[PDB]
RNA sequence: CAGACCUGAGUGUGGCAGGACUACCCGCCGAACUUAAGCAUAUUACUAAGCGGAGGAAAAGAAAACAACCGUGAUUCUCUCAGUCAGCGGCGAGCGAAGAGGGAUCCAACUCGUUGCCGAAUCGGUUCUUAUAGGAACUUGAGUUGUGGCAAUGGUGCAGGAAUGGUGAAA
RNA sequence: ACUGCUUGGGAGUGCAGUGUCAAGCUGGCAGGUAUGUGUCUGCCAAAGUUAAAUACAGAGUAGGAAGACCGAUAGCGAACAAGUA
RNA sequence: UAAAACAUAGGUUUGUGAUGCAUCCAAGUGGUGUAUGUCGCAAACUGAUUUCUGCCCAGUGCUCUGUGAAGAGGUUCACCGGCGC
RNA sequence: UUACCGAAUCUUUGAACGCAAACGGCGCAUGGGAGAAAUCCCCGUGCAUGCCAUAUUUCUCAGUGUCG
C-alpha cells in the first residue's frame, strides 16, 4: 500500500494453494470440454435409448419471484394438481406420460393457472400414447388520451405515501 | 388409539407417577451395564416411531452415557498456545448425547446397524437412550421393503458417520434454509464450496 | 509472456531494480494493509480518507432484488423506441409505446430535452419526467 | 517449571512400596459369626519380622 | 373401550412398562366400562392361549 | 470337488455346503442384498406401479 | 408345587463384527507457525496432526424452504449473486454468505409411526411343487407389550442386441 | 436461562452441556434488531429411504487419450534387481 | 569445576486418625505414599557431637473467628445471598 | 511357447481366531495314517471373543422377579 492503489482485498490468506505442505483447495476446469461431451454423449445416449419419448418432460410456465424478475417467465417445475385436474389429466398418471407434477405449487392467480391448463391441454393433443396392448403480453402503439392531463407522479406518490405513512397516519 | 395414550403419558415426564416410574428405572438401570439388550423397548410407542418393529432382526439396547460437559483430555489440565484454546472444563463436546450412545452401541456391536435411539431416562449421573439396532443379516430384515435399506453397505456404521437422527441434530441438519446454509450438505462441503479457488478455464 | 518482463532485461544487473543499498526484502512493512493507522497512516488518509470507521445504519440480510430499480432518462428513450416506429410521432397523433420492464428499466428519470412524444410505460417516474413527458404530448402510464 | 518431586511420588512408579519380602497385610481375623457370638482360639505359630 | 363396545375389561397387573396400561384404568373409568386388574399377564396369557396378554 | 458338489447338490443341503465349495465372490457381493430381496417393494408400491405403469409415449 | 410368564444364563446351530484401504467423503477432535509490521480477541482455520467410519462416490434431499413477487417449489452442483454501498471484526489485519437469475440433473420421488377401518391376514422354520417364489400345505416357533393390509413374483425356455474380444483390405 | 464452541449471522447461525421444559379449543415453526401485542405469508420439526447432475486436492482395479511438460544433477526418491543398497 | 557443594546422622518444624494427609489421572466403584496407621505417613528447614540458638507477629505468609416490587414484557429497582476486623 | 480365463493348488504367518510365542512350541475333541511292542509319530477338521438368530422333532437351566 504505497500509492493511489485501491485497498486490496484478495482473500487468499488461506492455504488454497497446492504445495509440498498442502493439498490445496482448487477447482480448475481443465475437464470442462470433456464434460461437455460427456453430457452431450449421454443425453444423446439417452434419447437414442428412449426413442419416442421427448428428451425433456413437460414443464409449467411459471412467474419468476421478485420485482426484479416477476416480468420474467421461466420454465417451472411440474404442474399443480389443480392444473392437471382442469386439463383433465390424472396427477399420478401425468408423470407416466411425461408431464411433470409439483404438489407444492399453488395457483395463487388465475393467470398462471390458465396459462398452464392450456399448456397441458395443448400437450395432450400433441401426445401420442402407445397403448399397452411461454405466452406473455405485448402492446402496439396508441394516441395519448386522458393521459395528457393527469400527472402520474402525484398519482404514484400518493399511492406510495399512502402505504409509507399508513401506520403513522393512524396514530394521528 | 393406544399410542395416543401412551404417547401423552410420556409427555408428562414430570408427573409424580411418571416421575416415580422413571425413578425406579434409573435406579434399576444404574445397576446394569452401560449397554443392555432388551427383549422389548421401554417405550414401545417411541421405538416404533423411530422404525422399531416387533420383528425378528430388530433388537433394542439401552446404552448409558455419563452426563455433564466434556473435560478436554490435555495433560495435567495444561493447555498450550493461545489463551482462547485454553480452557479445560468449560468447552463442550460438539456432539449429541443420543449420538454418543448410538455410537457406543454401534461400535461395540458391529454385527448390527443402529436405526435410531430415543431418550429413556436420566438420573443425575447418566442418561439412558435405548437404541433400536437392526440386524442386517436377519432374513426378516433382508426381505422387508421398509427396512432392507439398512442392509445396504452404505449404512454400515451410520451412527459413527453421524447419519442417525441424533447425529443429524448436532450436525445442524434439522434446519433447512438460511439457518443452515453454512452447514448444509455438510460443514465440510460448505467449506470446500466456498473456499475453493475456482479457476474457470478461460477466466 | 516471459520475454517481455523486465526480469529479463535486468538479467545481469544484480539487484533487479531493487537497489544495492536498501535491499529488496520481503515485507519491509506489514502484510497487506498493515499499519493503515500507523506507519501507513499518511497513505490511507491521503488516498482512502473514509476507510476507517462506520457511517450508517445496518441492513441485515440485504435483498437487492426487491431494491432493483434501474433507470432510463427521457433523453435516452430513443434507445428503446424503434427508429422506424419513432419516425413520425406528433404529440397529437399516435405514439410509440415503450414498456420499460421489457427493456429492463424501472424508474424513469426526467433528464434532458425529450421532444419526441412517447407513451412510456414504467413502474416509477420522476417528478420532472412525467411533467416533461406530458409537455411533449406523451404520457407515462404506470405499470408494475 | 517442572514437576515437583512431591507430585512425582504420586505416580508411584519408582516411589512405590517395596514389599516383595513383605508377608502380606497384617490384619485381624475376618469378623466371623464366631467373633460376634463367642471366640476363636488360634495359637500363635511364629512371630515374624 | 373408546367405542365402549367392551362390557368388561381385564387389565393385567404386571407389565414390562406399566406405561402400556397405566393409563387404561383411567380410560375405562372415563368410558364407564367395567374393568378389573388381575394378577398376571401370564394368566391372561394362557386364558387367551398367548404366553402373555396385557389386556382382555 | 466334483463329487462334493454332487453330495451337496440340491437346495436342502446347499446351506450345509462346505464354504470352500460355496460360490465365493467378494465379501460384499455375498453380504449385499440379492435381487431376490433387493427388488422387493411394499405391497402398496407394487400396486401403485401396476396402476400407473411407465406407459410409453411420444409427442408430435 | 407342577408348571406358566418375566428376567437371565449355558451350550448346540446358522450368521455377522473385528483387519486393510482411507485421494475423495461422513462424524468427532483439534494446534500452532503465520498475519495483525508488537500482541491476548482475531487470523492462519472451523485448517494440520489425532480418533472413528463409509461408498464408488459419499454426504444432501422431497420443505417446520424461500420470498414479500405477475410469486417460486426436494437435494447436489455450476455461473453468477459477491470480495458485496449484506454482514462479522482489537469494525483493525482481516473474514464474508444467502434468496433470486442462467444452467447441469431431473418420464424423482417414496416409506414408517400416528389417525381411521380391520386384527396374524404377518413373520420364521418345515415340505412342496424342476423354486431358502411376494406360490402352497404345515408348524407355537416369534408376534397381538402389534406383524401386516387399506385410506388419508418366482421356475423354466428360446432367442437377438449391445459390449467386449477373434478375424480381416491397397500399393 | 447459563455456559462453551461455532457462524457473515450481527439483543444468537448452528451446536453442545446443565437447569428448565411446551403447545396442538385463537396450534406450532420461519418470516436476518430484542420485548409485549395485533395482522398477514410460507411452512408443518423432533422417524425413515432416495438415482442423476458433484468430489477424487499423495487411493486403488482394468484399460484408453493426450501434452507448446521434463529429458538422466532434469522428470517421481526411483528411466536400472527403487522405497532398493 | 570432586569442592567448601549434595548426602549424612542429629536437630526442629508443619500436615495428618483413613470422612485422612500429601498426591497421580482426561476419565472411572482408577492410581501412589498405603502390604501403611502417629515409634506411621506426607511436607519443609537445619546439618554429627559438645555448646547456644537472643530480640521482633508491624509487613508478608500460614493459621484461627433465591425471594419480592415496577413494567405489557424484555427489563429495572430491592431484599437475602466469603471477606474485613 | 506366448496370451488370456472359468477349474484347482495356494506353505508359515497376518484381523489371526484353540493356547502361546526371540518356542518353527504346545493343546482338547474328532477322523485318518504309519507303526508297533498300546505308548509314541505324522495328518485333516473343528475349538477365539462379541453380538444377532435359532433350539423348528422347540436344548438344558437360574432367580426369597410374577403368579399358579
Ligand atoms: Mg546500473
Ligand atoms: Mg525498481
Ligand atoms: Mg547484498
Ligand atoms: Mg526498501
Ligand atoms: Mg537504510
Ligand atoms: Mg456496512
Ligand atoms: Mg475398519
Ligand atoms: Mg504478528
Ligand atoms: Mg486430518
Ligand atoms: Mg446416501
Ligand atoms: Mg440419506
Ligand atoms: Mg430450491
Ligand atoms: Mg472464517
Ligand atoms: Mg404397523
Ligand atoms: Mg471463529
Ligand atoms: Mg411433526
Ligand atoms: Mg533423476
Ligand atoms: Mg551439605
Ligand atoms: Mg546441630
Ligand atoms: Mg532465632
Ligand atoms: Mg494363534
Amino acid at each position: 500500500p504505497k500509492g493511489k492503489n485501491a485497498i486490496p482485498h484478495v482473500h487468499q490468506r488461506k492455504h488454497w494453494n497446492p504445495c509440498s505442505s498442502q493439498k490445496g483447495n482448487v477447482k480448475v476446469f481443465l475437464n470442462q470440454p470433456a464434460q461437455k461431451l460427456r453430457r452431450r454423449r449421454l443425453r444423446l445416449l439417452k434419447a437414442k435409448k428412449t426413442f419416442p419419448r421427448p428428451l425433456k418432460a413437460l414443464r409449467p410456465q411459471v412467474n419468476c419471484p421478485t420485482v426484479r424478475h416477476n416480468m420474467k417467465k421461466r420454465l417451472g417445475r411440474g404442474f399443480t394438481v389443480e392444473e392437471l385436474k382442469a386439463a383433465g389429466i390424472n396427477p399420478r398418471f401425468a408423470p407416466t406420460i411425461g408431464i411433470r407434477v409439483d404438489r407444492r405449487r399453488k395457483n395463487k392467480s388465475e393467470e398462471g393457472m390458465s396459462i398452464n391448463i392450456q399448456r397441458l391441454k395443448t400437450y395432450m393433443s400433441k401426445l401420442v400414447l402407445f397403448p399397452m396392448s411461454t405466452p406473455a403480453p405485448e402492446a402496439p402503439r396508441k394516441v395519448t388520451e386522458e393521459e395528457r392531463t393527469k400527472n402520474v407522479y402525484k398519482f404514484l406518490k400518493k399511492n406510495h405515501s399512502a402505504v409509507r405513512f399508513f401506520g403513522i397516519r393512524r396514530a394521528r | 388409539g393406544a399410542f395416543m395414550y401412551l404417547n401423552e403419558l410420556w409427555k408428562k415426564k414430570s408427573s409424580d407417577v411418571m416421575r416415580f416410574i422413571q425413578r425406579v428405572r434409573a435406579w434399576e438401570f444404574r445397576h446394569q451395564h452401560t449397554v443392555v439388550r432388551l427383549r422389548r423397548p421401554t417405550r414401545p410407542e417411541k421405538a416404533r416411531m423411530l422404525g422399531y418393529k416387533t420383528k425378528q432382526g430388530f433388537s433394542v439396547f439401552r446404552v448409558r452415557v455419563r452426563r455433564g460437559g466434556r473435560k478436554r483430555p490435555v495433560h495435567k489440565g495444561i493447555t498450550y498456545g493461545k489463551p482462547k484454546t485454553s480452557g479445560v472444563l468449560g468447552v463442550k463436546l460438539n456432539k449429541n448425547s443420543r449420538a454418543i450412545a448410538e455410537q457406543r452401541l454401534g461400535k461395540k456391536y458391529g454385527n448390527l446397524r443402529v436405526l435410531n435411539s430415543y431418550w429413556v431416562n436420566a438420573d443425575s449421573t447418566f442418561v439412558w437412550y435405548e437404541v433400536v439396532a437392526v440386524d442386517p443379516m436377519c432374513r426378516t430384515i433382508r426381505r422387508d421393503p421398509r427396512i432392507n435399506w439398512i442392509v445396504n453397505a452404505v449404512h454400515k456404521h451410520r451412527e459413527q458417520r453421524g447419519l442417525t437422527s441424533a447425529g443429524r441434530k448436532h450436525r445442524g441438519l434439522r434446519h433447512k434454509g438460511h439457518k443452515a446454509s453454512k452447514l448444509r450438505p455438510s460443514v465440510r462441503a460448505a467449506w470446500r464450496r466456498n473456499n475453493r479457488m475456482v479457476f474457470l478455464r478461460k477466466r | 509472456p516471459t520475454r517481455f518482463k523486465k526480469t529479463r532485461h535486468q538479467r545481469g544487473s544484480t539487484f533487479c531494480g531493487y537497489g544495492r543499498v536498501g535491499k529488496h526484502r520481503k515485507h519491509p512493512s506489514g502484510r497487506g494493509n498493515a499499519g493503515g493507522q500507523h506507519h501507513h497512516r499518511i497513505n490511507f488518509d491521503k488516498y482512502h480518507p473514509g476507510y476507517f470507521g462506520k457511517c450508517g445504519m445496518n441492513h441485515y440480510h440485504l435483498k437487492k432484488n426487491p431494491l432493483w430499480k434501474p433507470t432510463i432518462n427521457l433523453n435516452n428513450l430513443a434507445k428503446l423506441i424503434a427508429k422506424d416506429e419513432a419516425l413520425k410521432a406528433k404529440k397529437g397523433e399516435t405514439l410509440p409505446v415503450v414498456d420499460l420492464l421489457a427493456n429492463g428499466y424501472s424508474k424513469l428519470l426526467g433528464n434532458g430535452h425529450l421532444q419526441t412524444p412517447c407513451i412510456v410505460k414504467a413502474r416509477w417516474v420522476s417528478k420532472l419526467a412525467d411533467k416533461k413527458i406530458r409537455k411533449a404530448g406523451g404520457a407515462v402510464v404506470l405499470q408494475a | 517449571g517442572k514437576t515437583v518431586l512431591t507430585c512425582r511420588k504420586g505416580n508411584g512408579s519408582i516411589y512405590q512400596v517395596h514389599g516383595h519380602k513383605r508377608l502380606g497385610p497384617a490384619k485381624l481375623r475376618i469378623l466371623d459369626y464366631a467373633e460376634r457370638h463367642g471366640f476363636m482360639r488360634g495359637v500363635v505359630k511364629t512371630i515374624e519380622h | 373401550i373408546e367405542k365402549k363396545t367392551a362390557r368388561l375389561v381385564m387389565i393385567a397387573n404386571n407389565v414390562d412398562p406399566i406405561e402400556l396400561v397405566l393409563w387404561m384404568p383411567t380410560l375405562c373409568r372415563a368410558n364407564k366400562v367395567p374393568y378389573a386388574i388381575v394378577k398376571d399377564k401370564a394368566r391372561l396369557g394362557d386364558a387367551v392361549g398367548r404366553k402373555t396378554a396385557t389386556c382382555v | 470337488r466334483e463329487s462334493l458338489r454332487k453330495v451337496y447338490a440340491g437346495r436342502r443341503l446347499r446351506l450345509a455346503m462346505p464354504k470352500a465349495l460355496r460360490p465365493k465372490l467378494t465379501r460384499r457381493r455375498r453380504l449385499a442384498l440379492k435381487d431376490n430381496e433387493k427388488n422387493r417393494k411394499t405391497r402398496r408400491q407394487l400396486r401403485m406401479a401396476r396402476k400407473f405403469p411407465r406407459r410409453v409415449y411420444a409427442v408430435k
